[PDB]
C-alpha cells in the first residue's frame, strides 16, 4: 500500500427495492390468454416520487408464451426523464425460501409506462405442479429486487501532502539589526570624532585585538570612550558590519584599504575575503602597489597570485611607472619576484 | 443519531446543535462514536 | 577522478505525481460500447498549475478492444505550451500490491485537449473472472503515476580562479561559547533554584515576550534579577540554547515540553521545528494527548494535522483510554473533530 499524493473516488450509488406480492386462490385465474394482473403501485424512499408496479400474464401474451406464465415489470412515475435499472425476481416453494431466479444482466432504460421482463418466465406445467411444491396451499408469493443506479459523483481527495517547513536560521541578519538598532549598547566606538557604539563581549569574541584589549583589565577606564585611530570612518562601518552581520555588500568598491584593516584586527575571514576581491582586480599596471599592500599585510595567498601575474604578463609591467617605484621603494620583494619566475615557468633552455 | 449522522451536513448548520454542543458533551461523543466506529474505513 | 577547472551540471527539472482513483460497483458501468466515464482534475501542490485529468471506456474504443477495458491519460488546461511526459499505469488488487502495470516508454507530447495511453490496456474478461481476485467488492481501483520533464538550466561552474575561500559562519560557534564559557553576563535569572546566566540585549533581539519584560518595571530596580518558576531547567536550558545558536540540538528526547514552553514565550521558529516533532511522533496512542497540547498552547498547524490523522484512524483512536480523558476534559476538542469528520464525510 504505497502513498500517493491525490485520491479520487467516483462512486455511484445503489438504491435497493424489496417487495413481495401474495394473490390467494390463483388457480381460478378466470381467463385464457390476453388479461393482466396490475398490483398496486410502491415506492421507497428514494425521493417518493419512483413508482413500480407489477404486471403479470397468468396463460401468457401470445402462442410462444402458452405454456408460461409471464412476469413483467413496469414503471409509471418518475422525476427524471431517464432512469435505468437492473432487476431481479423470484418465486417462493412451500417452506418459503426462494425458488427459479433467473436474471437481466443489462441495465435496461426504463421509461414512463415502458415494460421489460421475462415472458417465458417459469413453465405453467412446472408451476401448477403439486410435487414441486410452487403452489403452497394455492397461494402465488413473490419476491422483487428492484436496483436503481443514478448519476455518479466526485470526492477527490487530496491528503495531507507536506511536512512542516522551518524557517531558514536568521541568526545572521537578525544581529545585523542590532547593529543599527544598537540596543542595550554597552560601549560607544570613537574614531575621528566622530562617534559609532558597539557592545564588548561579541566583539572579543570574533578579533584577536579586541579579546586583548578587553581583558587586559582596562574595562572601567577604556570601554566608555574607546579610541581608534588609524581607519577611515566608511571603512569601519563596513568592518564592523562584517562583525556583527558576517558580511560585506559593498566590498568591491572598497577592496583595497580593508585588507589593511583585515590584517591589523588580525581578521582572518575578512582578509582572505580582501585578498579574494584583489585578485580580480590585476590590470596590466597596477600588481606593483597590490604586492606592495599584501608584502605589507603578509596576504601570501594574494602575494603568490600577484607573483604568478607579474611573471606572466612582466614583459608590460616594467614598462609602468609603478615597476619603477617598486624598485626605488621596496628593494626586497624583487627578490621573491625574481625568484618564483627563476625556479618554475621557463627554464627548459 | 442516525439521523444525524445522514444529515451531518445540516445538523451543524442549525442552532439548536450549537445549544446541544456547549451543553451536553457526551451525546456529541457518541454521535461521534456512531460516525466513526459504526463506518470507516473510507479509502484516504 | 581528475579535478577539471572548468564544469557544468545540466539539470532538467522533473516533477511527479502520484495518483489514486477509485470506482465503485463496476458492475453497474450502466451503458455498452461507445461510453466513457471521466475524472476528476488533478494537480500536484507544485507548480498547481499543470492539471491533467483521465478517462475509462468500459468496454472499449474500438471493434478491436471489445473485450479489452480502455485506459488513457487526458490533458485538460495548462497554462504552458506544450508539456512531454512520460506515464505509467497500474492496477491495485485485493490486497493492496500492484498487478498488470504497465508503463510507456516515449516521452509522448501533451496538448491541450489531447489523449494519449493504451486503448488495449487489460483483458475484459480477464477482469471479469474472480480466480485473479482483481475486482475486490467488485470495485476497481487505479495506480496512475506520471513523470513531466521540463526546461533545461545549466550552471556553468567555474572553478579553480581563486585558491582563497571563506570559511561561511562561525557567528553560531561563538554564540554557543557565549553560553557555555558564559562570558560575561549581565542578568542572571532564577529556575526552580538553580541559577543560569544569560546576556540582556540578544534575549530581546528575538524574544517577543521578553522584550517588554525587560524595559518596563524589571530594569530600573531588580535590573540583576528575576524568577522563571513554571519551566523545569532540564528543558529551559535546551531552550536558551537556541536563542544564541539559532538551533536546537536536543529536541526529540523533551519536544513533549519543549512545545509547551514555545508558545509560552512565543518563539515562532521555535514552536514551528518542535511542531514538526510532534508531527512526526503521531501514533494512534497518543493522538489525544498531542491533540490536548495542540489546543492548549495555540498549535495550528499541529492541531490540524492530529485531527486529519485521528479521522483517518478513528477505529482504534477510541479505543485508546485517553480519548475518553480527552472526551470527558475538553469537549469542544471533541466538536472540533466531529465537524472536520462530517466534512470529510459530506457525501454521506
Amino acid at each position: 500500500g504505497p502513498v500517493a499524493e491525490s485520491w479520487c473516488y467516483t462512486q455511484i450509488k445503489v438504491v435497493k427495492f424489496s417487495y413481495m406480492w401474495t394473490i390467494n386462490n390463483f388457480s381460478f385465474c378466470r381467463e385464457e390468454m390476453g388479461e393482466v394482473i396490475k398490483s398496486s403501485t410502491f415506492s421507497s424512499g428514494a425521493n417518493d416520487k419512483l413508482k413500480w408496479c407489477l404486471r403479470v400474464n397468468p396463460k401468457g401474451l401470445d402462442e410462444e408464451s402458452k405454456d408460461y406464465l409471464s412476469l413483467y415489470l413496469l414503471l409509471v412515475s418518475c422525476p427524471k426523464s431517464e432512469v435505468r435499472a437492473k432487476f431481479k425476481f423470484s418465486i417462493l416453494n412451500a417452506k418459503g425460501e426462494e425458488t427459479k431466479a433467473m436474471e437481466s444482466q443489462r441495465a435496461y432504460r426504463f421509461v414512463q409506462g415502458k415494460d421489460w421482463g421475462f415472458k417465458k418466465f417459469i413453465r405453467r406445467d412446472f408451476l401448477l405442479d403439486e410435487a414441486n411444491g410452487l403452489l403452497p396451499d394455492d397461494k402465488l408469493t413473490l419476491f422483487c429486487e428492484v436496483s436503481v443506479v443514478q448519476d455518479s459523483v466526485n470526492i477527490s481527495g487530496q491528503n495531507t501532502m507536506n511536512m512542516v517547513k522551518v524557517p531558514e536560521c536568521r541568526l545572521a541578519d537578525e544581529l545585523g539589526g542590532l547593529w543599527e538598532n544598537s540596543r542595550f549598547t554597552d560601549c560607544c566606538l570613537c574614531v575621528a570624532g566622530q562617534e559609532f557604539q558597539a557592545h564588548k563581549a561579541i566583539l572579543a569574541a570574533r578579533s584577536p585585538v579586541f579579546s586583548a584589549m578587553f581583558e587586559h583589565e582596562m574595562e572601567e577606564s577604556k570601554k566608555n570612550r574607546v579610541e581608534i585611530n588609524d581607519v577611515e570612518p566608511e571603512v569601519f562601518k563596513e568592518m564592523m558590519c562584517f562583525i556583527y552581520t558576517g558580511k560585506a555588500p559593498n566590498l568591491d568598491k572598497m577592496a583595497d584599504d580593508l585588507l589593511a584593516a583585515a590584517d591589523k584586527y588580525a581578521l582572518e575571514r575578512l582578509k582572505v575575503m580582501c585578498e579574494d576581491a584583489l585578485c580580480s582586480n590585476l590590470s596590466v599596471e597596477n600588481a606593483a602597489e597590490i604586492l606592495i599592500l599584501a608584502d605589507l599585510h603578509s596576504a601570501d595567498q594574494l602575494k603568490t597570485q600577484a607573483v604568478d601575474f607579474i611573471n606572466y604578463h612582466a614583459s608590460d609591467v616594467l614598462e609602468t611607472s609603478g615597476w619603477k617605484s617598486m624598485v626605488v621603494s621596496h628593494p626586497h620583494l624583487v627578490a621573491e619576484a625574481y625568484r618564483s619566475l627563476a625556479s618554475a615557468q621557463c627554464p627548459f633552455l | 443519531v442516525d439521523f444525524i449522522n445522514y444529515h451531518a451536513s445540516d445538523v451543524l448548520e442549525t442552532s439548536g446543535w450549537k445549544s446541544m454542543v456547549v451543553s451536553h458533551p457526551h451525546l456529541v461523543a457518541e454521535a461521534y462514536r456512531s460516525l466513526a466506529s459504526a463506518q470507516c474505513p473510507f479509502l484516504g
